[PDB]
């Protein structure tokens, strides 16, 4: 081959879009759950 | 009164469980099980923040639960082992009035309502401040004097 | 070297000043609560000024 090899970062644009949407979907669920827990804990420390 | 159940340890009484409202309240620092099998088999929810284990009273066969209030005016209250003085934000008794093994005992007002549950206290010299469980109109709160020990 | 050494020193000094002012502001804002009996310190102040 006249071309060089690919890395893990060289996936297709469509594949990257799917990865971002899936990763963002899960990351968003975690970010929301984390925010809820933080708020509850802050309230729990407001009741000491 | 007579709403007080012993919490039995392997070889001793380590505290009491009190029936207040529709819940049976036990200090989490007390180890052992309730002497009455009907309460011993009852599931409890534990909270280390309030040092409580509470469960719904089988009121259908437990109508002797004490009445309770959130009202806490300055004055004197009856806590079985003597009179307890309420001043500022704290309950105070004579230092020899209480001891380890007495936790779980309720503090009653002059109308016979439960105000607080005794967890322990701190020896302040002439008097000892009590570590107690109290409630406001909405939720349970915990008052702990500095240096207070579990009873 | 002179410009970098001097500029670095001054910038670090100004950071120390910003912190010192925060410590001064914190001490003064808290003081009245430390003096007053009961001292019901509000939650927001407790988190904001670390008390």
């Amino acid at each position: 081959a006249s071309h060089t090899t690919l890395g893990v970062q060289d996936i297709s644009v469509t594949a990257m879009s799917w990865v971002q949407k899936i990763t963002g979907g899960v990351g968003l669920v975690v970010a929301v759950a984390a925010l809820i827990l933080i708020v509850v804990l802050c309230v729990s420390f407001s009741r000491h | 009164n007579d709403c007080i159940f012993e919490v039995k340890h392997e070889g001793k009484v380590t505290g009491y469980a009190c029936l207040v409202g529709d819940k049976v309240m036990k200090p989490a620092h007390v180890k052992g099980t309730i002497d009455n099998a009907d309460l011993a088999k009852l599931a409890f929810k534990r909270s280390s923040k309030y040092d409580l284990e509470c469960a719904q009273i089988p009121v259908h066969m437990k109508s002797d639960a004490s009445k309770f209030t959130h009202e806490k005016p300055e004055g004197y209250y009856n806590w079985h082992h003597g009179a307890v003085q309420y001043s500022g934000g704290r309950f105070t008794i004579p230092t020899g009035a209480g001891k380890p093994g007495d936790s779980g005992r309720p503090i009653f007002d002059n109308k016979g309502r439960v105000v607080a549950i005794v967890l322990g206290g701190a020896n302040e010299g002439a008097r000892t401040a009590l570590s107690v469980v109290t409630w406001n109109k909405d939720i349970v709160t915990k008052i702990t004097p500095e240096g207070a020990e579990e009873w | 070297v002179v410009v970098v050494s001097v500029a670095s020193f001054v910038l670090l000094s100004m950071v120390g000043v910003a912190v010192g002012m925060c410590m001064c502001a914190r001490r003064r804002c808290i003081t009245p609560y430390e003096l007053t009996p009961g001292a019901t310190v509000p939650f927001l102040l407790s988190l904001i000024c670390c008390i």
